């Protein structure tokens, strides 16, 4: 038995950040061998116990999320961090025990002409708790005149679209990420390692 | 970089009709408000226009109701103002301008070079 | 149905020091649950597109240094540019946008 790694490290669809998927790995075994032996992580940032030698580790929980991100702010997912979408969008606790595997996939998710099809969100008017998912598409207004269920003055859509081209270099352009959270619980232990 | 050009106008007959285009990149007018503003020679300056993201308002101003219209194609990444049945009234320089967001508020922050109209 | 005044006609003052720009609406622009004021001010060379000075009446927009201030209450506006430098001399303009339909007031045309 192998954890479904290829299918989140391999697939097409992923998700913008305003509604931003998770899976749950568990009771099988992930090679995580191959995850440091690729030579194609732009950043492997580990926070947990062994940022190597994962061997030994046994867990009852494994926690798998997919992101798409400009590219200067990856560096937003980490705990601490203060920003658009580490505020408005996606927050680590400050106790995580994860990785973060963001990567560049310039190659596969932009087009000459514009892909506007990914989107972040731009304000809440409430900071967001620990990591939690917010998918509302609403309307919020600014005062001034009512938003009589158009966007009209005064009236905000909340999901900006990023300006994916490729032509920016490293600064605009997608990455993607992966917020590889582990989560020791009181149930016995799943995912054990090779 | 993220600049605003115009084009169009010039000269025309006492009513004719106009379509002035307004274009620019880098900064993804899927997401953007953008306006048109008068500046009449020795006048002043004033608001002519509006538009949304998906052109769902269309708010007009005092002199402007029945004689001017505003589309956008953000395939090709533009606005074009129509503008029909005109008066020397509405001669001048006219500006292509873009809305600020959540930050700022509607205000104008960049402003392309603009272009003229006279009936003559 | 905004009419706006404003009293420094084409302002020239003393030909350097400071100078003051005095801007106000007949219906206040603040809002209830927002203790903010929704006007602006702008600046604009001859010739050149007008450029951003203040928005939300109380900030300095980015990308300008700190000479310029704008402040007042919830109804009455004024200026403070402190130093009068030699590349500052253009006109000034407010705008109005507590209503669907924006008016920007007048000219003052700060020179010498
Ligand atoms: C995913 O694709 C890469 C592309 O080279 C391949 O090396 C890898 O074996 C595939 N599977 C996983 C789980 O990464």
């Amino acid at each position: 038995n192998l954890c479904p790694f290829g299918e989140v490290f391999n697939a097409t669809r992923f998700a913008s950040v305003y509604a931003w998927n998770r899976k749950r790995i568990s009771n099988c075994v992930a090679d995580y061998s191959v995850l440091y032996n690729s030579a194609s992580f732009s950043t492997f940032k580990c926070y947990g116990v062994s940022p190597t030698k994962l061997n030994d580790l046994c867990f009852t929980n494994v926690y798998a999320d997919s992101f798409v991100i400009r590219g200067d702010e990856v560096r937003q997912i980490a705990p601490g961090q203060t920003g658009k979408i580490a505020d408005y969008n996606y927050k680590l606790p400050d106790d995580f025990t994860g990785c973060v595997i963001a990567w560049n996939s310039n190659n596969l998710d932009s087009k000459v002409g514009g892909n506007y099809n990914y989107l972040y969100r731009l304000f809440r008017k409430s900071n967001l708790k620990p990591f939690e998912r917010d998918i509302s598409t609403e309307i919020y207004q600014a005062g001034s005149t009512p938003c009589n269920g158009v966007e009209g003055f005064n009236c905000y859509f909340p999901l900006q679209s990023y300006g994916f081209q490729p032509t920016n270099g490293v600064g605009y352009q997608p990455y993607r990420v992966v917020v590889l959270s582990f989560e020791l619980l009181h149930a016995p232990a799943t995912v054990c390692g090779p | 970089e993220v600049q605003l050009v115009e084009s169009g106008g010039g000269l025309v007959q006492p009513g004719g009709s106009l379509r002035l285009s307004c274009a620019a990149s880098g900064f993804t007018f899927i997401n953007y408000k953008m306006n048109w503003v008068r500046q009449a020679p020795g006048k002043g300056l004033e608001w002519v226009s509006y538009i949304s993201s998906g052109s769902d308002a269309i708010y007009y101003a005092d002199s402007v109701k029945g004689r001017f219209t505003i589309s956008r194609d953000n395939a090709k990444n533009s606005l074009y103002l129509q503008m029909n049945s005109l008066r020397d009234e509405d001669t001048a320089l006219y500006y292509c301008a873009r809305g600020g967001g959540y930050n700022y508020g509607e205000c104008m922050d960049v402003w392309g070079q603009g272009t003229t109209v006279t009936v003559s | 149905d905004i009419q706006m005044t404003q009293s420094p006609d084409s302002l020239a003052v003393s030909l350097g020091e400071r100078a003051t720009i005095n801007c106000k609406s007949s219906q206040s622009v603040l809002y209830s649950s927002n203790n903010k004021n929704y006007l602006a001010w702008y600046q604009q060379k001859p010739g050149q597109p007008p450029k951003l000075l203040i928005y939300w009446a109380s900030t300095r927009e980015s990308g300008v240094p700190d000479r310029f201030s704008g402040s007042g209450s919830g109804t009455d506006f004024t200026l403070t540019i402190s130093s009068l430098q030699a590349e500052d001399v253009a006109v000034y303009y407010c705008q109005h946008y507590y209503s669907p339909p924006p008016t920007f007031g007048g000219g003052t045309k700060v020179e010498i």
